[PDB]
């Protein structure tokens, strides 16, 4: 009757391969499968993480294969994957991110080698692409009814588990049913790999080519737009004609929520890229 | 930091790993180490305990204890005595004064709280020897 | 039973064609492939067999398996084309040992040579060294043959085999009526 702080290390491996199996997120009962290796009790990590071939019965502890399972496990053998099954995830389209009948049973039944057994539900459906946050997911006992619910240490990160702050799952599926949090790990050579393949994604392959291309284009293209910024402009000046007799009027609170001065900023942020791209074709002519 | 302008170290261990709590919670059990009592020391001998009794220029009920609910211009003299001194603000160390009738006085005069010894001015008998408590939850 | 791993390379030659010897033997070398392999299947079917040729590109038809059902399918097409090649085709077997499943498997490698090394002495004792320091069982069999049968091939042969106890043996098969089968199946490699 012992029981730790857990926390689920998440790579950025599991972490596309289930943006891929969010592509393969389709209403169609789909299922998946995580690998990793147990240094300890408190700590689980997982790396080798692939996806299932599609049924008509759905998610179901009969719609996984053990002999398929165990062969592709043993190819994992033979190759440079050593790592056991810590778990399966699956998705939940449409009818939220909860856990069936079903889901819980095969989960038991699941459950039954590995006492940790992380469960992962993604949803990218109505999921909106600014946060790509996912919650994990986990089993309580239920013989633990009788004593406290949750006897895990390091209150502090209940906070960042506060982050499914919908006030009708959490509190209202609270009963026998829990979560736990989430942290990355990223090393050196991750972080300068991603980043200068970002950086050369939003960049050009020589680089110097698309720039004296909009260089040349400033005399083209952003000339109407120069223009029709004048006209947006002088939209704004029209009003601003009207302005001062406010301003000789009442002066007293601000009934006016444009602010007429950012935009027109921003307006300058735009036109400085003729003089930012002015030095460029100097530098294009002299050599 | 200490009374001569030092900082203490097991007081800035003890509060950094207070706030190192954030991590590890029962680390917050140094806290106990970082704990500095204020208070001042009229012992002469070690075994030998006498009694100095000094008056302060302020009101005693405002430096008195701000006693809870029950839920069932100027004090004559100090209320330390056999010397359990008390909590003493650092604040209230400029407006002590040491008694004109006082027997025993040390050799350094006192200013600011801190440790010193007392010197006997007499140099006789009847020193006023207090006995010393019994067995229980101490020692 | 016995764990070990078996690999076989078969001469894609046109002097295996020959109508002096057996009409187109690499028929009945490729029965003697299926008897053996039957064979170890019969005592240990957990024993896998790859298929490689000794040709100059070197193109492996059947990765090692130990079901050989898909392998007898396999064993056509034989695309007669090259000459021989020596190094590469040890190189290519020897070196692709460690791509095996099982680790507690012995490593056993044959060969069927149909014609004439084109490779000097330095090559061939440079190899058999190489063999003799990564210790590798190598069973030498000859089918076929234009000048002299032994001549540097028994000291390449003395000299890649280490163990004397119970070591590697030679094959040599002379010409005659009778078929390479029972004749490859006296020494103790077959069965
Ligand atoms: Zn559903």
């Amino acid at each position: 009757a012992v029981d730790t702080a857990e926390q689920v290390y998440i790579s950025s491996l599991a972490l596309l391969k289930m943006l891929k199996h969010g592509r393969a997120g389709v209403p169609m009962e789909v299922m998946g499968l995580m690998l990793g290796e147990f240094v300890d009790d408190y700590t689980v990590r997982v790396i080798d993480v692939f996806a299932m071939p599609q049924s008509g019965t759905g998610v179901s502890v009969e719609a996984v294969d053990p002999v398929f399972q165990a062969k592709m496990l043993d190819m994992l053998k033979q190759t440079g994957r050593p790592e056991m099954v810590v778990g399966w995830y699956h998705s939940h389209p449409g009818f939220g991110c909860w856990l069936s009948g079903v889901d819980i049973n095969t989960q038991q039944s699941f459950e039954a080698l590995s006492e940790r057994a992380v469960a992962v539900v993604v949803d990218p459906i109505q999921s909106v692409k600014g946060k790509v946050v996912i919650d994990a997911f986990r089993l309580i006992n239920a013989n633990m009814m009788v004593l406290g619910h949750e006897p895990r240490q390091t209150t502090s990160n209940l906070g960042h588990l506060n982050k499914p702050s919908i006030q009708a799952l959490i509190h209202g599926l609270n009963r026998h049913y829990y979560s736990i949090t989430i942290n990355y790990r990223k090393n050196e050579l991750e972080q300068k790999m991603l980043l200068n393949l970002h950086k050369k994604s939003w960049m050009e392959g020589l680089t110097l080519q698309d720039y004296s291309e909009h260089c040349k284009h400033n005399e083209s293209v952003v000339k109407e737009m120069l223009e029709l910024a004048k006209n947006y402009n002088k939209a704004v000046e029209e009003e601003d004609k009207m302005t001062p007799e406010q301003l000789a009027i009442k002066n007293v609170g601000k009934q006016d929520p444009k602010r007429h001065l950012e935009e027109h900023v921003d307006v300058l942020m735009t036109s400085n890229i003729v003089q930012c791209l002015a030095a460029m074709l100097d530098t294009v002519v002299f050599k | 930091q200490s009374r001569t302008g030092h900082t203490h170290m097991p007081s800035v261990v003890g509060v950094l790993v207070f706030t190192q709590f954030w991590f590890w919670f029962p680390l917050s059990h140094f806290l106990s180490l970082a704990y500095t009592p204020t208070c001042v020391i009229g012992l002469n001998k070690d075994l030998k305990m006498p009694k100095v009794q000094y008056k302060s220029n302020c009101k005693p009920s405002t430096f008195a204890y701000p006693a809870p609910l029950e839920v069932p211009s100027i004090t004559a003299k100090a209320k330390k005595k056999e010397k359990n001194p008390a909590r003493v603000m650092p604040a209230q160390l400029k407006v002590l004064t040491m008694p004109e009738t006082c027997r025993y006085q040390p050799f350094k005069p006192l200013s600011i709280g801190g440790i010193i010894i007392l010197k006997d001015t007499s140099e006789d008998i009847e020193e006023l020897v207090e006995p010393v408590a019994a067995h229980g939850p101490k020692i | 039973m016995v764990l070990e791993s078996t690999m076989v390379c078969v001469d894609n030659s046109e002097y295996m064609r020959n109508g002096d010897f057996l009409p187109t033997r690499l028929q009945a070398q490729q029965d003697a492939v299926n008897i053996v392999c039957h064979s170890k299947t019969r005592s240990n079917p957990e024993n896998n067999v790859g298929l490689i040729t000794l040709a100059n590109d070197c193109e492996v038809l059947t990765t090692l398996t130990p079901d050989t059902g898909r392998i007898l399918s396999k064993l056509h097409t034989v695309q007669p084309k090259g000459k021989i090649t020596f190094c590469t085709g040890i190189r290519v077997a020897h070196l692709a040992l460690k791509h095996r499943q099982g680790k507690n498997h012995k490593m056993r490698i044959i060969a069927f040579v149909g014609s004439p090394v084109e490779d000097n002495e330095k090559d061939l004792v440079k190899l058999a060294k190489r063999l003799k320091k990564e210790k590798v069982n190598v069973d030498i069999i000859n089918f076929g043959e234009e000048e002299v049968n032994t001549e540097k091939l028994t000291a390449f042969v003395n000299t890649l085999n280490g163990k004397d106890g119970t070591g590697s043996h030679l094959v040599t098969v002379p010409p005659g009526p009778s078929l390479a089968d029972a004749l490859i199946s006296s020494p103790i490699l077959a069965g």
